DNA sequence: AGCAGCTGCACC
């Protein structure tokens, strides 16, 4: 990982359709590997031109609204489905589960590369702008946002561009642009020293995550015991386990110079924090760390704690 | 020889529910349900049956039903790596899940009757009066069965994913990409969600609810769960996705990633109400169960003050945290909600509450709202938060009432400063 | 066979019980969780409060929040029914 | 030489959700004001109309059911009693790069495909489908109940090109009917317009908003979800942001509703365009694979063993390949 | 030729949900600045008027039809106090294309039916169910509780064309019966409109007003709503209002033609023609005369009943619904 | 008179 010599805020991003759906175990909000992903992609299309290196991403998530119904007579939650079309001679199909949910999050990735010096200062946030309102984030169309009442701009702000106290200033300015939303960061050491203080002669299995996932109302001689924040377990990356193949030798692949590995998710814990909370907006940013002959593809915020 | 007898139950339970399960009144054809489902073709036919695999934690089967990829059996290999988990790599072990044809597993089921164990028998690799308790006429063909039987529940034949599957690049650190095509994790989705049932249905969660219904003690405590979501993943019948999928029929219990405001839609206007922080604040969907449980906390014992006063002030924390959302969502509703005749004109906390008004009336606002520096609104802020204390004077009496004062004045201090450059 | 009890095992959890200056009130609390700080949301009536008479012993609050939730919220006790029937099928299982 | 193992496409002419909202005719100039229709559920009373399984029962008991009443709750959106028009508005993305796939396993596919299409769009540029969907647009075919008794729709298209619009058209959408495809002038601009936006050059940005004169106070019809016994809502209605809303597959489906070439008695109407086309509402998957006329075994037709089918089955597959779709062997 | 798994038919003869305001007689004319009548919550003190169960008949506890006033609370609409005249209005869309259905698995069932559709308006043009549909609005029956002893009751029908009245008929409910199906050169020609509004000919969205006139002060009645205080009067925007599915089944009382003894009057058309209110279903299935057995002989068998079976069948898919195996 | 595709069917 590396340092970024800029951050680039993409505004409030509308998606009609996302993935519910980021995990094997875990529903609600999608895998924030789809957002790096995303930042990736954007690089390959519109980052190789200017010539900068998009790497981490932030995740702000203004609101969030999830087609789900609660049936009458049970506690639980089930997804509203769309319809599939007949298969060859008139019959409905096998209905596949897939939850979509409307998202709003705004985005502050790192613009990294060597591509503004003192030209391009504000039509490189506008390019990477238009490049993105034509891809997909999560699974799901970005809107287009027509014209309602009035627009919303991109922002580049360089951190090495001022003071310390126009850094400060800056970053003043900047965390109110993105005031009404949550930040995500992801929180491994947290999960370790609860580890750490659970296994007191007993194994763990699991119950280090779905415990903190739950509420309990235990007694202490109810009272319900409480922590700081909102601590939901994420898909932190995959992991290996398949011996990794050639990339002519696996039949039925996505593309024959790339290769595949079979592979397994990860559950990590992430807090929803404010945006002036965290001393620092350099952090929230979402890396990859691949590790490739071990397995162990997985995303995280480093220089956070 | 003993396993013989049981053995020749099972036959004759599956052929007397075959007969049952019929309806019958003409044509004569249960006479191969004698001939073939009584006698020992039927365990030909079994040697012959083949689709099962004896998986453990990847099926394609839950992407897309209609995708005939690989599936496989391995534990991932553990990683040193801490902070996160992602298979079963550790005790509560697998549950041996199996992939294939709907109309085979009658073969699983023969093979999982617990005769002291079926581990021993699904995997039998390491038995010896069974053999010719497979076959009582001869030794050759009791290998046979033996051999079909436990060498076809590890097999693979091909690496595939057949174009429904999923295969997502990963970028490498330096350049090059891996394609990364994953599986689902059956027997720990297994696992999960056994826990997740012993927790609410099982005998513990029974007795300690009872005690809870009375207000009493008991050795133990409980727990809840909220926001499980369903996903189904066999529509009607779930033997073709796998025999874990039928005894957990759909029912994939999905535990909640959400951001906190999710459930919290609502749009309103203080125009009646004068003092916004005693009113529509409290009113608040979010904010009663902080300061529900501040006065839950401000009335506790300080002998392990390290815990509790960081807990009291994240709690606090949270607080002008969502004071300052409160005035950052205001700002969606119109550009100006004062400038109406009202009956309370409440410009003090309306001011911080709208911003566009003065480009709105930019005469005297423009000058007002930068000549005066609102910053008492932290003040009329820090006397409604003094309510959630408790009227006691034990807790008014010692020091640890000033320290309160300490940690809610420079937290307060941290809010007008920044509404001091709202301009 | 399911007795009152077993149904007030799962119907219990959708009320809460707040000590207050001068006894036990009580509320009704829509997540079922006991009306905690993150996941739950208990409901406010109209003046703001919890919907619960000022009783002075805990087991008489909790038998008018359980009492009332039985008398007028029949669809909680339906969910709570749900709940409870699976609750003896899970020890006809194992 | 072989097909491509897998094969998939990005689906292009991006619908969305439509909002809708009340409102008087004859102030369709300053309809930016109107308040959005909110869903409510209400309960009723009926009889037992279904048909009975005369199935280990007795006569007494489905006798003494049909004689007592039938007790739903259901999910109602009906215009105010000022209010007769209503205004549905969504936004439309159409993407370029239309044949260019999403995946492909082989070189050899993607370049034979990429040539052929190319072939395509010089000998035959984006003319008929483009201005079947202009027309698919000018008609309220998104509106699909809420147009079986209106008796005026007006659609205005607005292009959207950079932060403001750029061009209007304003639609008659009965006179354009539901099965005629003729030639107008500005519906041919339209159509030039949804075929520079397909070739790659820009992703075009179109808002559509359409009146529709239903009755004062009469029903409107957002879309229903799919849900797979006492207090339970029978019926529930799409409402995104508390305002009632129709899905995008069903805009989708609407103005993808173009093919006029199928093997069975083509002149009944456009159907959608689909591989094996089926319409839902007849049942009947007509383009069967028994006759040589679906999406797959042309489009193989044309790739792998150099033949070609006419000027509309082409226009057919290439108008799949807008679509999108995950195929493969 | 096996019926379908779905089918689903969608209603024509639409109406909205009538609303309720009141006034003085002899200003029917200008009534449109008429205030809307109110629903007000009260509180009544009553009696123990219910039998008593087998755990209340006690001794000791034989006081509650002694000491119990019982202290209820209901909603309840009156006229005010200077006007005697109630006006109920209310709008009706009617489509045409009444036997297309919406959802069908079989298009050979559909070109059957639609082939035995069209066979019927070949032969029997919509000539009786307009004019049955055309005295159920010619008379007020959409007032339910409020016609029942009313000096005077008129409707008012006007055809609304572009935006504006293009046709007025001004009709007694008083002189037109509620059992007869009479004969009359006005509501013939609302009948013919009906019809051609059925058939596909054109557009029709009528407004209905209708004046009862109860008396000052006195109790009119709107819908009272059904809840999955236990008295919960109906109102959109604070005004009193009746349902439009009451005022649908207002005018799909059109069947005098059924198995019992139909000399009583008509009732509403419903597969299993049921009155649950009056306890009984006529056209049971165990004779031969209800909808599924009338609709599955002429479309399967081609065996086509009496000429009023038919007209009940097209009501029944005017109606709509979901018909199936 | 011998192959490959399709369709109905059996079972859980």
């Amino acid at each position: 990982v590396t340092d970024p010599e800029a951050l680039l805020l993409l505004p409030r991003l509308s998606i009609q359709n996302a993935n519910a759906i980021s995990s094997p175990l875990t529903w609600g909000f999608p895998s924030p590997g789809a957002f790096t992903g995303f930042v990736h992609a954007l690089q390959r299309r519109v980052g190789i031109s200017l010539d900068i290196e998009l790497d981490g991403v932030g995740i702000v998530c203004h609101r969030f609204e999830a087609q789900i119904s609660q049936p009458a007579g049970k506690r639980t939650k089930v997804f509203n489905l769309t319809r599939n079309p007949l298969n060859r001679d008139g019959s409905t199909a096998a209905i596949v589960e897939e939850g979509r949910a409307h998202l709003e999050v705004s985005l502050l990735l790192g613009v990294h590369g060597d591509g503004l010096d003192d030209h391009p200062a504000q039509e490189i946030a506008r390019q990477v702008q238009e490049q993105a309102g034509a891809m997909r984030l999560a699974g799901g169309s970005i809107l287009p946002w027509c014209n309602e009442r009035f627009p919303a701009p991109n922002a580049e702000l360089l951190m090495l561009g001022g003071s310390d106290e126009q850094r400060r200033k800056n970053q003043r300015r900047l965390t109110r642009r993105l005031l009404p939303g949550f930040a995500l960061v992801s929180r491994e050491a947290l999960l370790q020293q609860h580890l750490e203080t659970l296994r007191t002669t007993l194994p763990e299995a699991t119950t280090l995550d779905a415990l903190l996932d739950l509420c309990r109302i235990n007694f202490e001689p109810w009272q319900v015991r409480d922590k700081p924040g909102w601590l939901v377990p994420i898909p932190a990356g995959y992991n290996a386990l398949s011996p990794l193949y050639l990339p002519g030798e696996v039949r039925n692949a996505r593309d024959r110079e790339t290769p595949l590995r079979f592979v397994e998710n990860l559950f990590g814990l992430g807090e929803w924090l404010s945006p002036h909370r965290v001393a620092a907006l350099s952090d929230l940013l979402w890396y990859h760390h691949a590790e490739p002959d071990k397995g162990l593809y997985r995303w995280s915020t480093p220089r956070f704690v | 020889q003993e396993l013989r007898q049981f053995i020749e139950s099972f036959i004759q339970e599956r052929l007397q529910g075959k007969l049952d399960k019929l309806h019958p009144d003409e044509d004569d054809k249960r006479q191969t349900l004698l001939a073939t489902h009584r006698r020992e073709a039927w365990l030909a036919d079994a040697a012959r049956r083949v689709g099962q695999l004896q998986l453990v934690t990847h099926t394609l089967k839950p992407i897309h039903p209609d995708a005939r990829g690989s599936n496989l059996h391995s534990l991932p290999q553990a990683p040193g790596q801490p902070g996160l988990a992602g298979s079963h790599e550790l005790g509560d072990r697998l549950v041996s899940d199996v992939v294939g044809n709907a109309a085979a597993l009658d073969v699983f089921k023969f093979l999982s009757l617990q005769y002291q164990g079926k581990n021993l028998l699904n995997w039998l690799t390491e038995d010896s009066a069974e053999a010719v308790q497979a076959l009582s006429d001869n030794a050759e063909q009791a290998r046979e069965w033996r051999q079909a039987f436990i060498g076809i529940t590890a097999v693979k034949g091909a690496p595939a994913s057949h174009s429904l599957a999923k295969q997502l690049y990963f970028p490498l650190p330096g350049s090059g990409y891996h394609l990364l095509a994953p599986l689902f994790p059956t027997s720990l989705v297994h696992h999960v969600h056994a826990l997740l049932r012993e927790a609410r249905f099982g005998d513990a969660a029974k007795a300690a609810r009872e005690a809870r219904s009375r207000q009493e003690s008991w050795p133990h405590g409980f727990s809840e769960y909220p926001n499980l979501a369903i996903q189904k993943f066999g529509g009607t019948k779930p033997q073709n996705i796998s025999q874990l999928n039928s005894e957990r029929y759909g029912e994939n219990w999905l535990l909640p990633s959400l951001p906190p405001h999710w459930q919290r839609q609502d749009q309103r206007a203080p125009i009646r109400h004068s003092s916004v922080f005693e009113h529509d604040f409290g009113r608040s969907p979010e904010v009663s169960r902080l300061t529900r449980t501040l006065q839950r906390l401000l009335a506790k014992t300080r002998h392990n003050n390290f815990t509790i006063r960081r807990y009291r002030a994240q709690l606090v924390g949270q607080i002008c945290d969502e004071a300052l959302q409160y005035a950052a969502r205001l700002r969606e509703l119109e550009p100006g909600w004062s400038a109406t005749p009202g009956c309370q004109l409440h410009d003090a906390e309306q001011l911080w509450l709208d911003p566009l008004r003065a480009q709105t009336d930019e005469t005297f606002l423009q000058r007002r709202l930068r000549g005066d520096w609102p910053a008492e609104v932290g003040n009329r802020f820090a006397n409604w938060l003094n309510r959630a204390v408790s009227s006691d004077s034990q807790i008014l009496g010692s020091p640890e009432a000033a320290q309160w004062s300490q940690e809610l004045s420079k937290e307060l201090t941290m809010f007008k400063e920044i509404l001091e450059d709202e301009r | 066979t399911i007795s009152k009890t077993d149904i007030d095992c799962y119907l219990q959890t959708y009320v809460v019980i707040d000590p207050v200056s001068n006894g036990w009130q009580w509320g009704i609390d829509e997540n079922g969780v006991g009306g905690a700080l993150h996941h739950g949301r208990v409901e406010m009536v109209e003046y703001f409060g919890l919907r619960g008479a000022t009783h002075p012993t805990e087991k008489e609050a909790m038998a008018a929040a359980l009492g009332y939730l039985w008398r007028c919220r029949q669809d909680l006790v339906a969910i709570a029914r749900n709940d409870a029937i699976e609750a003896e099928k899970y020890r006809a299982k194992a | 030489l072989s097909t491509a193992s897998v094969l998939a496409f990005e689906r292009k002419l991006d619908p969305s959700d439509a909002l809708m909202s009340a409102g008087a005719w004859a102030q369709r100039d300053a309809s930016q004001e109107w308040p959005a229709v909110t869903v409510r559920e209400k309960s009723v009373r009926g009889t037992i109309s279904n048909r009975l399984k005369t199935k280990d029962r007795d006569p007494a008991k489905l006798d003494a059911s049909i004689q007592s009443p039938n007790l739903q709750t259901v999910d109602v959106a009906n215009l105010p009693s000022d209010a007769d028009t209503l205004k549905v508005r969504f936004t439309l993305r159409v993407l370029g790069g239309a044949g260019t796939p999403s995946a492909c396993n082989d070189a050899a596919y993607r370049d034979k495909l990429l040539q052929t299409v190319a072939t395509y769009v010089n000998e035959q540029g984006f003319a008929e489908l483009a201005r079947r969907y202009a027309h698919n647009l000018a008609n309220a075919r998104f509106l699909w109940r809420n147009r079986v008794g209106a008796e005026a729709v007006e659609v205005r298209i607005n292009h959207i090109r950079q932060g403001e619009v750029a061009r209007t058209w304003r639609f008659d959408a009965l006179a354009i009917g539901l099965r005629d495809f003729k030639a107008d002038a500005e519906l041919d601009a339209l159509a030039e317009l949804i075929a520079s936006g397909l070739s790659g050059s820009g992703h075009v940005l179109l808002e559509v908003v359409a009146f529709a004169r239903i009755g004062d106070g009469q029903e409107v019809f957002p879309s229903q979800e799919l849900i797979l016994k006492k207090g339970q809502k029978s019926k529930t209605l799409y409402s995104v942001r508390d305002a009632a809303a129709i899905h995008s597959q069903k805009i989708g489906n609407a103005l993808r509703t173009i093919d006029t070439w199928y093997p069975d008695e083509d002149g009944l109407g456009p159907i959608a365009v689909e591989p094996y086309g089926s319409v839902t509402s007849q049942g009947k998957a007509y383009r069967q694979p028994k006759q040589k006329l679906d999406f797959y075994t042309l489009l193989d037709n044309w790739v792998l063993r150099d033949e070609a089918p006419a000027v509309e089955q082409q226009h057919y597959v290439i108008a799949n390949l807008i679509r999108g779709g995950v195929f493969g062997e």
